[PDB]
């Protein structure tokens, strides 16, 4: 439990320099000369103090359990009165196999410190995914993102999963077990993520249309 | 009936006078049209100002942190006062007349200060999250509306006849008024008296 | 009656689209008033309304908000007692939710009581 | 809806406000020239 | 994100899955929704009078008269054209013919004003 | 002043008072019972804010 | 099947996300009451409470009736031709659907928008939410048709402060949404240009909380006090001439004050009294001064005991005689059995209230799921 | 408390008469509502010197005044007025601890799970009865911390020193308004509705429905004396009613809308004001009826108006 006492020690120390920053900042204007110089200084202080102490807060957490994979490395070049400069671009997805699904983007200038700037980024955007009997969707789905247009079908509990490599691992992260798929159109990588998102989220699960329409939704062979 | 007292008194302090040409979304609570103006609905003036005032009397149970923005000089001591009640002994007066000029304050609430000059006065971020946001904006002037729709964070405020739908769509708590000197008062009245009602019963 | 009908719903998406409360329809027919009886049935619209029926029609129809599209055949198309559920299946965006009104002789029937009575004939449309 | 509708029967409520009222006398064909306006607002308004 | 759904609904779903942990605000939300309103058609109805045809000429009858809000008094007193055709509206409500209606509202409107005229005067008198 | 106060009130009559449906000015509702009547709730013993006169 | 396309049209039922609300819809014979509604809702409320997936349910009238009864004329025709398991099937649903009613799991809420009269507020009276509109009238005539205030109204009756429950049982009296507000028997008052909205805001809560559902009610609700023309002002009257045991006391303590000191209420009094059967009057004294100390199922009990003493025309035909009188010759003046009051001993009186379970014939007793329920009102 | 023992006094006073009434039936209602206040003064007497426990604990020996069968119906009354109030109160106890949330959430997990019917409420019953245990268990560690507090505070400073019910309480939405300045606020507020035709005509159900369906088929030359005094005994009309009824007759019956204004002509209720002697007097000046318009003149000269 050391981890609250540990945020709670730098909160109340943040406080603290709150208050004596305003004590200082409350004089600094009927005060003049050198002593407001030196009040000028020991307000600096007090400054690069407060930002030390407020830069420790940024603590990146990730989440024990999740699985994290690398979806595309890209290398961007800018051009420069000098040359080209040169960048990276990396695009990573999460997910637990249990519905949470998440994917980030970031750019830096080495292939390793854009995974792991993505890496960091990867756990703040974290999506909710509906499954049917936890192993597939519950109706067939057709979404388009841009060019890219994304078709899911359901299928029995002993089919398997047919998908390309990107649609593929984002269902795997997802946690589905038994879903056809075609990507038809444009096959760009980040439209192709994006899509899958869209689509995932536009299912009609039946307890929505019990609530959407009022009525009762049974299964049919409970009938 | 005592309703129909009750209703007058919003009608006395003038916030059924909009602006004219409302939009799309405002119909569901305007009345009419008359002397080149909207006639905004008194009922559900009052129905919006009883489920925000319900929701944040209620977050004092949970003890939660409400930000206060203003950006209409007409309201710096109502909104002074209501704040200076409310949040406590934890209220920087630099911070609630500065920080809301500054783009990215909350989604960007840890990057560093430096001091310059007497400046408009330094202030830092609030340390702690805000979990309310109660806005008086009707110039759009700061950014906190879009700040707190990218943070996942409850809006409450009072909008114009002519709100655009974007800045509208993210509010949580909507209240159709006419932001009179009066109406402002009773709003942060009724805040305030339901904020320190619920403190009471805590024994505090 | 198939572009009159395909007006009329479009008429009625397009004024769902904008979260509105009534629509009026003109001209109208028995067809379109069946079709809108089948719609209430299954809980898309709440109510609707047929005024002077027999020299010139309008019909009021009031929303909710539950209905994503309606369709009507702009072209003949047969169907039989044992097409339906797979001509369903290719028929509904989604393959689940939605019916397919056809039109036989034992009145105009959706997709799904004509399976139980064993009647076929002229698809008209969907909505879902 | 009855309240408000009661209400209009009764005095005079639908009153302009100042603000709204300032405008429209604020308010009340084209314009003066830009080399026109630009000579009042150089000698006039420097206070 | 690209969840569906207003704050209470998309923060609920998502609380529920163990995607996020719950916020403070979650149970005041609950506890006190937003409100809802039906569905209005887009539609604003211009509100109008009975009074109003009367009211119109009552700047050209009597001329312009009076003015009571830049005499800001209060969203109540009624502005003599009010009173003006509050009294043609109860009067013809008896009939009476339009004109004569007009003419008899008229004169009583003058004899009022020579009232308030008379009342000045003692005004001065006792000043 | 006797003579003054029913001469200066002929300058009002044909209904003195007006406002037909003024109910704070015909009763004698508080600003604090209003405001209970408001959120529904009981205000004894609670300061809110200062008048606005203040 | 095909046959209940007249019941289903009858019992309308509406969907909501997580709410279901049952319409009456008898146009006919306003919103009166048959077996086959009563079955009907029955089916209707068991399914409800089972299902997980619904988290309150409402009940509402069509019309400018919410409900005017039950049927009685159908019952008068079933007595004529001799058989009496009609009837008395009819009064068992009744009074099981009010119990029920009254052990509900889950949040009720019963709208009156109209008159309410007989068993039409026993099926909403014991609900755990009750809205009424400006257009509300709750009134109680049994005693001039020669029934009981049965269907469990001799328990809400009862519960009222002073001896209004009697002043109200015995007169006949008429009541507003203001009174019943004042009583306690509604929860919350509305008008009836707000319906669309307090319905509707209704309509889409996702909760199962007592106090968020009581909390949007009131948000949504008006703010009414009494006139002073309200009949709980005249409770001090109510106390001193309602008060004493035996109904002769009372009619000739008044028929002194409205003599002596002519008082107009003891004359409207009077005339509302003298147009009853007389039978029936001990018969609602002795229920509600019985009822003031039992619970509901025990209401329900002796309510049962008392109908079906009293269609069986054991000492008197004065509810055939009220029936017909007031519904098929409709000619306003209707001859008692007993066309005096005093001749009306404990033994007759004593017959109605007869604990007939002990004649070795169970189906005279109502039955009751109390184990089942573990009843709690 | 007060609740409590008014209760058991007022069960008891409906149970013992009719146990009198039985045990002597020669015995008359005086002589029994003597016997009434003796039991009743003896039995608040039993509960001032021990208490309801002594009530329920075991038999005492009987005054000379009543005999022992008398004592034993009171103690088999006493002990039946008892297990009512225990049980009343143990039901109203689960009514609120079925619905606790903690017992909530669990019958939530249940039915996620599957578990419906009655399995559910037999597990949602067990689980309010724990709850309801565990409650019984708290208040009697706190009740025994009482008075045992209170028991050593005395001992330490003994050391150290030397029927009929009626009334009006008003609460809406849990809101108490029971000052008299509420009632003074809804007397001067319904004056004022009242005062700028703001008022609604009450509706017409039941009985007056046929009064006005006789009042539209009512005949030229009858008197609409007994009908008239047969619906202001009705529907009670003030100035809003009585001008509905003309509004809706005005439609009914031209005749007998002109019979009504004319009976009515002084009446307090319909506050008659100068409008209406002018709409009668130009209606008449229409329909050529001079001599009525004498009358109306008449009747309005009468109370003092020229
Ligand atoms: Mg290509």
């Amino acid at each position: 439990d050391d981890m609250k006492e540990r945020d709670d020690i730098l909160l109340e120390k943040l406080n603290a320099i709150d208050k004596k920053l305003e004590s200082k900042l409350s004089e600094l204007d009927h005060t003049f000369g050198k002593k407001g110089k030196r009040l000028e200084e020991e307000i600096r202080d007090l400054a690069e103090e407060r930002n030390a102490l407020t830069e420790k807060k940024r603590q990146p957490l990730y989440r024990k359990g999740y699985d994290v994979h690398v979806i595309d490395v890209k290398k961007v070049a800018k051009v420069t009165k000098g040359g080209r400069v040169e960048r990276y671009t990396a695009l990573m997805v999460c997910g637990n196999y249990e519905g949470v699904i998440g994917y980030a983007k970031a750019k830096a200038e080495t292939g390793q410190s854009a995974m792991q700037k993505a890496y960091e980024k990867c756990f703040q955007n974290l999506h909710y995914i509906e499954r049917h009997e936890e192993h597939t969707i519950a109706h067939a789905i057709q979404t388009s993102y841009k060019k890219t247009k994304l078709y899911l079908w359901p299928a029995p509990t002993t089919t398997g999963m047919k998908a390309g490599r990107v649609v593929k691992t984002m269902l795997l992260l997802a946690g589905f077990k038994n879903i056809k798929s075609k990507v038809i159109g444009s096959r760009n990588s980040y439209n192709t993520v994006k899509a899958v998102l869209k689509a995932l989220n536009a299912v009609e699960t039946p307890k929505d249309v019990q609530e959407k329409f009022g009525r009762t939704v049974v299964e049919k062979y409970l009938l | 009936t005592l309703h129909g007292a009750v209703i007058q008194k919003l009608l006395n302090t003038g916030s059924h006078l909009g602006r004219r040409a409302a939009e799309h979304h405002f119909k569901q609570y305007a009345y009419g049209t008359r002397n080149g103006m909207t006639i905004i609905d008194s009922d559900k003036t009052l129905i919006c100002l009883r489920s925000a005032a319900s929701f944040v009397a209620n977050l004092a149970s949970a003890r939660g942190n409400i930000f206060f923005v203003n950006t209409n000089p007409l309201f710096d001591e109502i909104v002074e006062l209501t704040s200076r009640r409310i949040q406590g002994d934890a209220y920087n007066h630099n911070r609630s007349t500065n920080l809301w000029k500054m783009g990215g304050f909350l989604t960007n609430s840890y990057s560093p200060k430096k001091f310059r000059s007497r400046h408009k006065k330094l202030c830092f971020g609030p340390t702690t999250m805000p979990d309310c946001v109660v806005v008086f904006d009707a110039e759009r002037k700061s950014s906190v509306v879009l700040e707190a729709a990218k943070l996942q964070i409850p809006v409450v405020a009072i909008v114009d006849p002519n709100v655009p739908l974007e800045f509208f769509e993210k509010i949580t708590y909507p209240v159709p008024a006419r932001d009179s000197v009066k109406f402002v008062y009773l709003f942060c009245n009724v805040i305030t008296k339901c904020f320190v009602a619920e403190q009471m019963k805590m024994g505090i | 009656g198939r572009r009159i009908l395909n007006d009329a719903l479009r008429t009625i998406v397009n004024a769902e689209r904008r979260g509105k409360a009534s629509v009026e329809l003109k001209p109208i027919s028995t067809v379109m008033s069946s079709f809108l009886r089948i719609m209430k049935e299954k809980g898309y619209i709440k109510n609707f309304q047929v005024h002077d029926p027999h020299r010139v029609g309008r019909i009021t129809v009031d929303l909710q908000g539950r209905v994503n599209d309606c369709k009507a055949l702009t072209y003949r198309q047969d169907v039989k007692a044992k097409e339906i559920e797979e001509y369903t299946e290719r028929t509904l965006p989604t393959r689940q939710w939605g019916y397919v009104v056809v039109t036989t002789p034992d009145g105009i029937l959706d997709h799904e009581e004509a399976i139980k009575r064993n009647v076929g004939g002229q698809v008209l449309g969907f909505f879902y | 809806m009855h309240y408000m509708g009661l209400f209009s029967k009764a005095g005079n409520i639908f009153r302009q406000p100042r603000a709204m009222q300032a405008s429209n006398a604020m308010l009340q064909s084209k314009i003066f020239v830009g080399g026109l306006s630009p000579s009042t607002d150089v000698e006039l308004l420097k206070e | 994100s690209w969840m569906k759904g207003d704050l209470l609904s998309k923060t609920r779903r998502l609380v529920g899955g163990l995607a996020t942990r719950e916020p403070v605000w979650l149970k005041a939300m609950e506890a006190s929704p937003p409100p809802v309103f039906p569905r209005s058609n887009g539609n604003l109805k211009k509100i109008v009078l009975p009074e109003d045809p009367y009211v119109r000429r009552f700047a050209r009858k009597h001329p312009e008269a009076k003015l009571v809000e830049p005499n800001k008094v209060s969203a109540f007193i009624p502005d003599p054209a009010r009173v003006y055709g509050c009294r043609v509206l109860e009067l013809t409500k008896n009939g009476i013919s339009e004109d004569d209606a007009m003419s008899v509202a008229n004169m009583e409107y003058l004899a009022e004003r020579k009232e308030k005229k008379k009342a000045y005067k003692r005004l001065k008198e006792l000043a | 002043l006797f003579e003054k106060e029913e001469k200066e009130l002929t300058e009002v009559i044909k209904g003195p008072d007006r406002a037909f449906g003024d109910l704070i000015a015909k009763s004698g509702i508080t600003d604090e019972m209003l405001d209970s009547l408001i959120a529904l709730k009981d205000f004894q013993g609670v300061q809110g804010l200062p008048p606005l006169t203040e | 099947s095909a046959s209940d396309a007249d019941v289903q049209d009858q019992v309308s039922v509406e969907g909501k996300a997580k709410s279901r609300a049952a319409i009456l819809d008898r146009p006919s014979s306003l919103n009166a009451l048959s077996a086959p509604m009563v079955g009907r809702l029955k089916r209707l409320y068991e399914s409800w409470e089972e299902n997980p997936a619904i988290s309150f349910v409402l009940m509402k009238g069509s019309g400018k009736t919410f409900c005017s009864g039950a049927d009685v004329l159908p019952l008068y025709h079933s007595i004529n031709e001799g058989n009496t398991e009609e009837c008395k099937h009819f009064f068992g649903s009744l009074y099981n659907f009010v119990y029920l009613q009254g052990t509900y799991l889950k949040p009720n809420i019963a709208i009156m928008d109209g008159v309410t009269m007989g068993c039409g507020g026993g099926i909403s009276i014991p609900g755990m939410f009750r809205v009424a509109t400006d257009k509300t009238v709750l009134a109680h005539p049994e005693v001039q048709i020669g029934f009981h205030p049965d269907a469990g109204a001799s328990y809400y009756l009862s519960r009222l402060p002073g001896y209004l429950g009697e002043y109200l049982a015995l007169t006949g009296q008429k009541l507003d949404g203001v009174e019943m507000i004042a009583c306690g028997l509604a929860t919350h008052f509305c008008l009836h240009s707000r319906l669309g909205m307090v319905e509707e805001r209704i309509g889409k809560l996702l909760t199962d909380d007592p106090t968020v559902i009581e909390a949007s009610l009131a948000q949504y609700s008006d703010l009414v006090y009494p006139d002073n023309t309200s009949v709980l002002h005249k409770i001090e009257m109510i106390d001193r001439y309602f008060g004493l045991d035996t109904v002769e006391e009372i009619i000739e303590a008044m028929e002194n004050e409205v003599a002596d000191s002519g008082n107009e209420w003891c004359k409207k009094t009077l005339k509302q009294v003298k147009e009853a059967s007389p039978l029936s009057l001990k018969i609602t004294l002795q229920s509600i001064r019985e009822g003031r100390f039992q619970t509901l199922d025990q209401c329900l009990t002796r309510e049962y005991r008392i109908s079906l003493c009293g269609v069986s025309k054991t000492v008197s035909g004065d509810f055939c005689e009220g029936i017909r009188a007031r519904l098929v010759d409709k000619d306003f003046a209707p001859k008692w059995d007993p066309p005096r009051l005093e001749d009306v001993s404990k033994d007759m009186v004593d017959c109605y209230f007869s604990p007939a379970t002990d004649a070795d014939d169970s189906e005279s007793e109502l039955k009751l799921p109390t184990a089942q329920r573990e009843p709690y009102f | 408390e007060d609740g409590t023992t008014n209760e058991f006094l007022s069960r008891f006073v409906w149970i013992m008469r009719g146990k009198v009434s039985e045990a002597y039936p020669d015995c008359d209602k005086k002589m029994i509502d003597g016997m009434l206040l003796l039991i009743v003064e003896k039995v608040v007497e039993e509960i001032e010197r021990g208490g309801f426990n002594k009530v329920g604990s075991a038999p005492p020996s009987p005054s000379s005044e009543f005999s022992d069968d008398l004592w034993a119906t009171i103690w088999e009354v006493s002990n039946t007025v008892l297990k009512d109030m225990e049980k009343e109160r143990k039901k109203e106890k689960m009514k609120q601890y079925v619905q606790s949330p903690e017992v909530m959430e669990m019958c939530r997990f249940a039915g996620e799970i599957g578990i419906r019917g009655d399995l559910l409420r037999e597990l949602r019953f067990k689980w309010a009865r724990e709850k309801m245990d565990d409650a019984e268990f708290y208040e009697s560690l706190e009740q025994q911390r009482d008075l045992d507090n209170s028991i050593r505070e005395s001992e330490t400073v003994d050391g150290e020193v030397e029927k009929r019910k009626g009334k009006l309480k008003y609460k809406i939405y849990g809101l108490e308004l029971s000052d008299p300045k509420w009632v003074e606020m809804a007397d001067k507020i319904h004056e004022a509705e009242e005062e700028a035709d703001w008022r609604e005509p009450k509706p017409v159900t039941g009985k007056c429905k046929l009064v006005m369906e006789k009042l539209e088929s009512l005949q030229e030359g009858d008197d609409p004396s007994g009908l008239l005094a047969e619906w202001a005994e009705l529907l009670e009309p003030n100035r809003v009613d009585w001008i509905a009824l003309i509004n809706q007759l005005r439609e009914g019956n031209t005749h007998a809308y002109l019979k009504v204004a004319e009976g009515v002509l002084d009446e307090k209720s319909f506050n008659a004001s100068i409008s209406d002697y002018s709409k009668l007097i130009h209606i008449h000046a229409k329909e050529n009826h001079i001599e009525d318009v004498e009358r109306i003149l008449k009747k309005m000269s009468q109370n003092g108006i020229f």
